[PDB]
């Protein structure tokens, strides 16, 4: 997912500017978003959500909205006991589980059901689980006790001013999630939110793996406040984003730095090409107008090849295998984009496979590492490149075998086919540097691949009066069996053909192809 | 300078466009709420009477093996329960909208029994409580908490 919220101060017109982008399977059911518009003489809300959500985590209106992104806040925590006659060792004494008897109904494969037993045991960590390889774990999870997590998001959104905004994200209801702000007033505002424990000692890392179980040194209580989370509202770079990256880029120049927190709130992992690309786009950028803003999103640059190419290309060219040095040229010539008529793109994409791993992810291989004080130019370089040659040596192999040559068009391995409708790919990977997403799966017996994962809901608002705002959903608007809106949107996303968003009660009436009208009485 | 004149729905309807785009026009908060519930049953109920059928503990009752495991993980994690108290922990106004999505869906479902697939039938009616467990379940127990990190199976 990326998020962009942009100042008045920054753009042409003077209202301030919005993306909605999340990153979601296509396919996971829970994770499919829905498109909708809510009106009541009270509030006004558009935007998508989850399924089965009752409010709407992705939305805008005339006044405000705002958008998500994972930032895996660390809201529970896995211990590793240490069983001792029949109980665990605690604080240098054995101490019984709590235990009680539950049981669950299991359909069988002639409709009856068998009722089947299941003992639950806890800690004073949680509920007990044991790992297939014999490990006792209690889980101990944060923010049980916030009811209000849907009402949270409710006047979060309907929020009537910034002030009312913050005063409800600060009731800790919502355990997760990066949150962008953006409004019609000028005001924008990144959080890192979630529910924190209170730890005492131990860094991010720490606290994702088994913390030991056997003492109440590590058995938090407390949680963190929202003014003890990274915030930033209205930075003088006048931009605010976040696109999965650690939160110490999340506008420029920084606001904050890592040691300003406490060291398990966030990692401090090299930012990925995606989330470098985001910093740029917004920075480098000034005088926006929503188009513009629009054309931006769309960016599919193969920023590894950037990082690479210079050095992976002569150390190739030096090879006496021809087909190396056909692949190195080939390579040489390419624009560096990931556009549907790439001959080089899908070549590159599994040179990387080995060079920065089977997610894109790696960093040993090149030559001068990330760091935080380059967070937009580093990493940089191939560290060994005879080595490197030898994986384009392997890359070509395995290009051959997945596409059937080395030069196939981008596009015509990669497409998006959702019932009878079959239009090329463009974009890519995040993690090569494409901040427009589509993770392409492996390819068929024919070479031909589909996105598991990436744009899904994709909306820009610009919060001029009245408010002005495109988005398409990859997926359309229902998966209900025998809907015309499930593949009657992914030919637009082709060609990035953007449906404006209907609010005004005009324009509604102007689209109108179904009426239900409704009564409900309790 | 003033945003523009907000709309004052006289009627409770819902005004699709060609896309299957839900524009839910209510004279209150629970009758939005209802509509809500309502176009998300037409879009999408299959798969959301599914998750709620899970969130409520009753995967493995209602669907079998696949649906054990999942099961398990949230009764051991007290979810179905902990929704209920959450449901009656909610403020009076919320909870109202809560009851009204979910009688959007249940009134989708009664008025187009065609539309519901045979396996999720079992599942209704659907209550307030349902839709706080599922989201307990998406926000603590599948982002938050998954059973794989617990688990070690990733």
């Amino acid at each position: 997912s990326n998020s962009w919220a942009v100042a008045p101060g920054k753009t042409a017109n003077g209202n301030a500017l919005l993306l909605q982008n999340p990153h979601l399977s296509w396919t996971t059911d829970y994770f499919t978003y829905y498109e909708a518009h809510l009106v009541t003489p009270d509030f006004e809300i558009y935007g998508a959500t989850q399924i089965g959500l009752p409010v709407i985590r992705f939305a805008f209106n005339q006044r405000m909205g705002i958008t998500n992104t994972v930032n895996g806040m660390v809201g529970a925590t896995n211990y590793r006991l240490t069983l001792q006659d029949g109980g665990y060792l605690y604080d240098g004494q054995v101490r019984p589980f709590e235990r009680r008897q539950a049981s669950y109904r299991l359909r069988q494969a002639d409709g009856t059901t068998v009722d089947k037993p299941l003992e639950i045991r806890s800690s004073v960590h949680g509920p007990v689980f044991e790992r297939a390889d014999g490990t006792a774990v209690a889980v101990r999870v944060a923010g049980l006790d916030r009811p209000g997590m849907l009402e949270q998001y409710f006047d979060m959104i309907t929020a009537d001013s910034f002030d009312d905004y913050e005063a409800a994200l600060a009731r800790m209801q919502v355990p997760t999630f990066n949150i962008v702000y953006a409004d019609r007033e000028g005001t924008i505002n990144y959080s890192f939110n979630g529910v924190a424990p209170k730890r005492a000692e131990g860094d991010i890392a720490f606290w994702q793996g088994n913390v030991p179980g056997d003492s109440s040194r590590y058995l938090w209580t407390e949680t963190h406040p929202l003014d003890d989370l990274p915030r930033v509202t209205n930075p003088p770079g006048g931009f605010v984003q976040n696109s999965n990256d650690p939160p110490w880029t999340p506008t420029w120049p920084v606001t904050y730095t890592p040691k300003d927190f406490p060291s398990y709130l966030a990692p401090q992992t090299p930012h990925s090409l995606r989330a470098q690309q985001s910093v740029r786009l917004m920075s480098e950028n000034d005088d926006l107008t929503l188009e513009r803003f629009m054309a931006l999103q769309l960016s599919h640059r193969a920023v590894m090849a950037d990082r690479t190419l210079p050095d992976l290309i002569p150390a190739a060219l030096i090879d006496p295998d021809p087909e190396v040095q056909a692949a190195a040229r080939l390579l040489a010539a390419w624009d560096r984009e990931f556009t549907s008529d790439s001959r080089a793109a899908l070549l590159f994409e599994e040179w990387a496979r080995l060079f920065a791993g089977q997610n894109f992810a790696g960093q040993a291989g090149f030559a001068t590492p990330w760091s935080l004080d380059k967070p937009v130019s580093t990493p940089y370089g191939v560290r060994d490149p005879k080595a490197a040659v030898d994986q384009l040596r392997t890359a070509i192999a395995n290009t051959k075998r997945k596409y059937g040559a080395i030069d196939r068009p981008f596009g015509d391995a990669s497409r998006m086919i959702l019932n009878d409708v079959n239009v090329p790919g463009a974009a890519g990977y995040g993690n090569l540097g494409s901040f427009r997403v589509f993770t392409w799966s492996d390819p068929d017996e024919n070479g031909v691949r589909t996105p598991v994962h990436g744009e899904t809901w994709v909306a820009m608002i610009e919060f001029s009066t009245p408010v002005r705002a495109y988005g398409l959903m990859s997926y359309g608007n229902s998966r209900q069996p025998g809907t015309t809106h499930y593949s009657d949107q992914i030919e637009r996303v082709s060609r990035a053909d953007f449906r404006e968003l209907l609010l005004r009660r005009e324009q509604v009436e102007a689209a109108v192809q179904e009426r239900t009208p409704f009564n409900f009485k309790p | 300078q003033a945003p523009i004149a907000a709309y004052k729905p006289r009627s409770n309807e819902i005004l699709w466009d060609g896309y299957g785009v839900p524009h839910i026009y209510g004279v209150d908060a629970p009758s939005a709420f209802y509509g809500y519930g309502w176009a998300q049953a037409r879009s999408h109920g299959d798969n959301i009477l599914r998750l709620y059928g899970e969130a409520r503990g009753k995967g493995a009752e209602y669907w079998g093996p696949d649906y054990e495991q999942t099961t398990v993980w949230l009764l051991t994690n007290g979810v179905p329960e902990r929704a209920q108290q959450w449901y009656a922990q909610q403020s009076p106004d919320f909870r109202a909208n809560l009851d009204a999505f979910a009688a959007g869906i249940n009134a989708y479902a009664q008025q187009n029994p065609d539309d519901i697939s045979p396996d999720v039938r079992q599942v209704l009616p659907v209550s307030g409580a349902d839709v706080v467990a599922h989201a307990h379940r998406l926000m603590n127990f599948l982002y938050v908490a998954s059973p794989g990190r617990t688990l070690g199976e990733g």
